[PDB]
RNA sequence: UUGCCGUUGCUAUGGC
């Protein structure tokens, strides 16, 4: 028929299939290294908290970069922070052990499913995954 | 958490009876924490063994949950199987945290005196003082565990006992 | 002019027994039953203390050659 | 290491349970499973009813043990065994051993019940 | 094949992650981002410096001027020198002395100036960690550093003190101790052209000070041994190695974050490897750094090893597996005590126990493409980079240099095509740490100078 | 002895302002005290005290750093003009108050 | 056969300074030949560790029988310098001994170096 | 050219 603007297909996803076995086997056969921080700098209300977690202090990295790039602070906003601090932090005392989280071994969700088994590069012909190994 | 199945057998009671002896533990909640998130981790990788080999579940998930109970550092680092997690059991969990490693590193003289000196602030890991007693200490945080600057059993200032003796002896 | 109230009207902890001083710690009673635990496991076993301090003293406490206290098969 | 006797046996294939996948599950750990040779002389004895029973016992997975001892009475068997070195589970459904097994101390007893195996004398299960 | 399904599995995934070169090929936030870096100040502390300074195999080697100025200190341990933009060196000792000396004229032996000497005068009356803010050094200075502006050079040692000493008069204007009882001082480094300190302490600690305002900035925590030595440029970034862990580590220092290299070679698969067709093994401990430039540094292991290692790959880059030799092997008159030189013989089990010399000094010229190592050989070596920078090769040997090499460092002369440096090493009988060193084999308590031309 | 920090300097013309974030260091010290702060900062840039500001501090835990944010202003008459009516009554010499009615 | 014979190649040798390293940190090490025969004759050692090349060697052969008698593992590193400079101290040591305690942060390395040193013997 | 001490050079070495 006709075209219609799809921001939500040409919008960066790249969270449906972000895995966490798959990013640990990334990051031990990575040969790059890996930004660790300072050991006691990363736990956080005196161990009244966890350590934090790798996605914790992705997240928290990400606050401040966008907090210095532009000169604001951000705020206490009570449906957002009632969801997601209290959530979290409850999830966290939950399935995040010694500042590694366990919550994923608990969790029904297949790895070859969405993550792996390529989808566009099917090769549903024998020629085509021929020509794909040569 | 979560209760256990038969909570009053006379063996569960022993056997709190020794854990929480010789971990200097409160009450049973810290033994059944500890053991219904290791209950979750080992159930995890009995599927995971029931699974079978070349899965890409048990591949991945395997040695992801592998190296970060080695980097827990409950499971030490040449035991890369996957059998070793079925033979992790709690106490391994329990000699984690903190108070059992200010005791056996010898910065206290029991896991009472580790207990009272984590609740008075005089430990810290790394840079922030920890002043929780079951904290899970990581295999790279094990070397770390000293006394803090902020601190008479460190070097800093002298407590007000100690400074209010001076001064009545001063005076 | 100020009549106070006072400790028992206040607390109201109306005709308790005498209770335990170990009692009002949940970690201190758990530390004082599990010494009486290792101290009673030396009645029914014999617990390893660390092997030989000194000199071989003796046996400290006597020798029975009556009793065998070993498992029999069967 | 988990005893086995004949009764567990066939309360696992009437309850379609597998002997070391739900020792496994029960237990949340790696078990051994043992069947004493009075146990098999005990299923061989139960005539041909029992084909099914006996030829489950005949499993590699299942490693097995010798007795030595005159007859084939299983329960003096794991008993005496069990008194003697304390580092077994028994697994059985019989009410009498159960009652012995569960006087004996240290001794963790597994039994069938309902679609699962059971564990109790055992303070580390979860 | 499990790791071959695992590699094409995270191959698929990698393939999946990008799911989820054209003539118009402009990102808006990517520009976006250049546009506030033209607005932005400040390209003058924060150059990811390359190697500008390719002139490894142009200087001359072979005929370097050596003088060996031999000093009265027993078991000197560091050198500080400085150039402005007169230059001054100063060397310290086990005795309890910092020393200043002039190096400017170029052709000659250095120049004493000054002494400043603590000794058991400076024990502190309280033993209270605290309190200790003497004004000299009671116990073993290990490391001197001068200023890269030449106000000031700071020195500390076993005495847990950082004492900074004003240069024109050699005074200790400050004193700042390090507050704990394990507080010992490794080493230090200035980031250049600059006022910041970094000092690497024995606690597992990196402490880092503002010496013109007698601050301390921050304290940073990770290592595993001690930090057995440090390394830094202009950036803010800092490179450590501790000694055992058998890591160096990187700090951004500001973020607090660091960047981990462990070593990882094994004489299994190396001893495989020339099997295909030999006395090489594993590693004991990685002792000295030199940050190279700002993406690479080189790091001298206990096992005589020299590694090159980038910025962005764990594993190092390049190895040289014997440096300076391996160790004279224990007489038959000092092994057995038997009476047949047979069994004094079957009491060397062979080559088992013949162990490599190790590298107890590195320095890296900054920017440049060679750089120097030393150890008890006798005989300090030179080692240029190549220009793709991934390998390095031995150009020549400094002969004259007779005992343990506690620090290499050179000094600058010449313009930008025809240069000339004096590399200073000093040289003792005995390791800056410990004593452990047997066979003084006619060394002496030193500066070796050489003068490398062209 | 309090230290100063400053990173990401950038010049903003249509303001006629130079922005930055201020790492403030302050071990043993209990936290940025912010005129001494103005003051250290006016000094280590050119002269202007009543020109320099810095808003938005957060100490981590355990004391030692804190980030704020720090915007140096020249022309004192054109850092009243920008800076909003809240910091000038914070820091300088603006004080208007609101109508208390309803 | 030499006299100082279960030497330990590269590895191990360093997975023993290392374990070596730990417990003189931990105060769980009894470093030099005599004061390693005290703890020996005492009973307080879980494993001496010798080396293979001071000047003399039958100095700390000595040790080797006293092992065997109580049945304690023994092993030889080949540098006495690497095991001063792992013992801590400012010396080359020629003998260390790992003594036994239970309240001790780093027992299953002190275990596994044990089981290690052990197949070697 | 140094803590002593020796060869020293009219500057280099080697024993503690
Ligand atoms: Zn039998």
């Amino acid at each position: 028929f006709e075209d219609r603007f799809d921001a939500r297909e040409h919008k960066d996803r790249s969270n449906k299939s972000r895995m966490q076995a798959m990013e640990e086997y990334i990051r031990e056969s990575s040969d790059q290294p890996d930004w660790s921080a300072s050991i006691g700098a990363d736990i956080v209300n005196h161990g009244r908290g966890g350590i934090k977690s790798l996605r914790d202090t992705e997240k928290e990295r990400r606050v401040t970069s966008f907090e210095e790039d532009n000169f604001t602070r951000l705020n206490i906003t009570n449906k957002a922070e009632k969801r997601k601090q209290k959530q979290r932090e409850r999830n966290a005392r939950m399935n995040v052990i010694g500042g590694e989280d366990f919550g994923i071994f608990s969790s029904k969700r297949k790895l070859e499913d969405s993550t792996s088994r390529r989808g566009a590069k099917k090769t549903r012909s024998a020629w085509d995954r021929a020509q794909r190994r040569l | 958490y979560s209760t256990p199945k038969r909570p009053y057998e006379s063996s569960r009671l022993d056997a709190e009876l020794k854990l929480a002896g010789e971990f200097g533990l409160k009450n049973k909640k810290e033994i059944y924490r500890i053991s219904f998130q290791l209950s979750k981790i080992r159930r995890a990788a009995r599927d995971l063994l029931t699974r079978d080999e070349k899965d890409p579940k048990r591949l991945f998930e395997g040695n992801a949950l592998i190296r970060r109970l080695v980097r827990v550092g409950v499971l030490s680092e040449d035991k890369k199987k996957l059998d070793y997690v079925l033979a992790l059991k709690v106490e391994d969990f329990l000699e984690r945290r903190l108070q059992t490693q200010v005791y056996k590193l010898g910065l206290a003289k029991s896991v009472h005196h580790a207990r009272v000196l984590i609740t008075q602030r005089h430990i810290a890991v790394g840079k922030q003082i920890v002043n929780i007693p079951s904290f899970m200490v990581r295999l790279d945080s094990e070397k770390h565990i000293d006394f803090a600057p902020t601190s008479p059993f460190g070097g800093a200032r002298p407590g007000r006992v100690a400074r209010r003796n001076a001064a009545r002896k001063a005076e | 002019g100020k009549r106070a109230i006072n400790y028992q009207i206040l607390k109201n902890k109306g005709l308790t027994p005498k209770r335990n001083k170990d009692n009002r710690n949940s970690r201190v009673k758990k530390r004082k039953k599990y010494q009486k635990a290792q101290k009673k496991l030396k009645s029914v076993r014999a617990v390893y203390s660390g092997g030989q301090s000194g000199v071989y003293e003796g046996e400290k406490t006597g020798i029975k050659k009556g009793l065998t206290r070993s498992v029999k098969f069967k | 290491q988990v005893l086995i006797d004949t009764n567990f046996i066939n309360f696992s294939i009437q309850k379609k349970v597998d002997i070391v996948r739900g020792m496994m599950d029960c237990l949340l750990a790696k078990c051994n499973p043992l069947i004493t040779d009075c146990v098999m002389a005990e299923l061989e004895k139960l005539g041909p009813k029992y084909r099914i029973a006996l030829k489950l016992a005949r499993d590699p997975r299942i490693k097995r043990l010798s007795c030595s001892h005159k007859g084939t009475y299983a329960d003096d068997c794991l008993v005496h065994r069990v008194l003697q070195h304390k580092c077994y589970i028994v697994a059985t459904n019989d009410a009498g051993l159960k009652q012995r097994i569960r006087k004996i101390p240290g001794i963790p007893l597994m039994s069938v019940g309902g679609h699962a195996y059971v564990i109790e004398k055992l303070p580390d299960v979860f | 094949n499990p790791a071959d399904k695992r590699r094409r599995l995270a191959k698929q995934y990698l393939e999946n992650l990008k799911s989820e070169d054209e003539y118009n090929n402009f990102d808006a936030g990517d520009l976006d981002k250049d546009i506030i870096a033209s607005r932005l100040k400040e390209d003058v502390a924060e150059q990811q410096g390359r190697v500008f300074r390719y002139f490894g195999d142009k200087l001359l080697i072979s005929e370097a001027k050596q003088s060996f100025t031999r000093v009265g200190e027993n078991n000197l341990t560091c050198i500080s020198c400085f150039q402005p933009v007169r230059l001054f060196a100063y060397t310290v000792s086990k005795d309890l002395q910092l020393t200043k000396y002039d190096i400017t004229d170029f052709s000659k032996r250095p120049k004493k100036l000054k002494y400043a000497k603590g000794g058991a005068k400076y024990i502190p009356t309280s033993k209270h960690e605290y309190e200790n803010t003497t004004e000299g050094h009671y116990d073993e200075i290990l490391t001197v550093a001068a200023s890269p502006d030449g106000k000031y050079v700071v020195t500390g040692g076993r005495d847990r003190k950082l004492i900074v000493w004003s240069t024109e008069s050699l005074s200790p204007v400050k004193v700042i101790p390090t507050k704990d009882r394990r507080g010992e001082v490794l080493s230090l480094a200035f980031r250049k052209n600059s006022d910041q300190l970094y000092a690497s302490c024995a606690d597992f600690k990196i402490r880092t000070y503002s010496i013109n305002q007698f601050s301390q900035l921050e304290i940073l925590y990770g290592h595993h041994d001690i930090v057995e030595d440090i390394s830094a440029l202009a950036m803010e970034r800092c490179v450590t190695v501790g000694a055992r862990d058998r890591t160096a580590m990187l700090w951004k220092i500001p973020d607090e974050t660091r960047l981990t290299f462990r070593g990882g070679d094994e004489p299994q698969k190396l001893l495989r490897r020339w099997m295909k067709e030999p006395l090489f093994f594993c590693e004991g401990s990685i002792d000295v750094v030199s940050m190279v430039d700002d993406f690479h540094f080189i790091t001298g292991s206990d096992n005589g090893n020299i590694c090159l290692w980038s910025l962005a790959k764990k594993k190092p880059i390049f190895t040289e597996r014997i440096a300076h030799g391996i160790l004279p092997e224990p007489s038959f008159n000092d092994i057995s005590g038997e009476t047949d030189e047979e069994l004094r013989k079957r009491q060397l089990q062979g080559k088992k126990l013949l162990q490599p010399f190790w590298i107890t000094s590195l320095y890296a010229i900054p920017y440049s493409n060679v750089f120097i190592s030393g150890s008890w050989s006798g005989s300090l070596k030179v080692w240029k980079i190549s220009d793709n920078l991934r390998s390095f090769e031995l150009l020549g040997e400094l002969s004259g240099a007779k005992g343990v090499v506690t620090k290499i460092q050179v000094v600058e002369s010449g313009k930008h095509g025809k240069e000339k440096f004096r590399i200073l090493a000093s040289i003792a009988k005995e390791h800056r740490l410990g004593r452990w060193i047997a066979n003084v084999s006619g060394a002496r308590n030193g500066i070796y100078s050489a003068v490398i031309d062209q | 002895a309090v230290t100063i920090r400053t990173r990401k300097v950038i010049s903003n013309p249509l303001l006629a302002r130079k922005q930055f974030v201020v790492d403030v260091l302050h071990p043993n010290r209990a936290n940025v005290s912010k005129d001494e702060l103005r003051e250290k900062l006016a000094e280590v840039y050119k002269a202007e005290k009543d020109a320099v500001s810095v808003f938005g501090f957060r100490t981590q835990f355990g004391g030692g750093k804190s980030v704020g944010f720090g915007l140096v202003y020249n022309s004192v008459a054109e850092a009243k003009k920008f800076e909003p009516t809240y910091r000038l009554v914070r820091y300088g010499l603006a004080e208007k108050v609101e109508k208390a009615s309803r | 056969n030499p006299k100082a014979f279960p030497l330990a190649d590269a590895a191990l040798t360093q997975q023993i300074l290392d374990v070596v390293q730990q417990a003189a940190n931990l105060r769980q090490l009894k470093k030099g030949a005599n004061e390693a025969t005290k703890t020996l004759n005492r009973g307080i050692s879980e494993f001496i560790i010798m080396a293979a090349d001071c000047e003399p060697i039958e100095i700390l052969l000595h040790l080797p029988l006293l092992c065997e008698d109580k049945n304690v593992p023994y092993v030889f590193v080949p540098s006495r310098v690497a095991l001063g400079r792992a013992c801590g101290v400012s010396r080359p040591v020629i003998a260390a001994s790992i003594t036994t305690n239970d309240a001790s942060a780093i027992k299953t390395q002190i275990y596994a170096v044990k089981d290690k040193i052990e197949t070697l013997l």
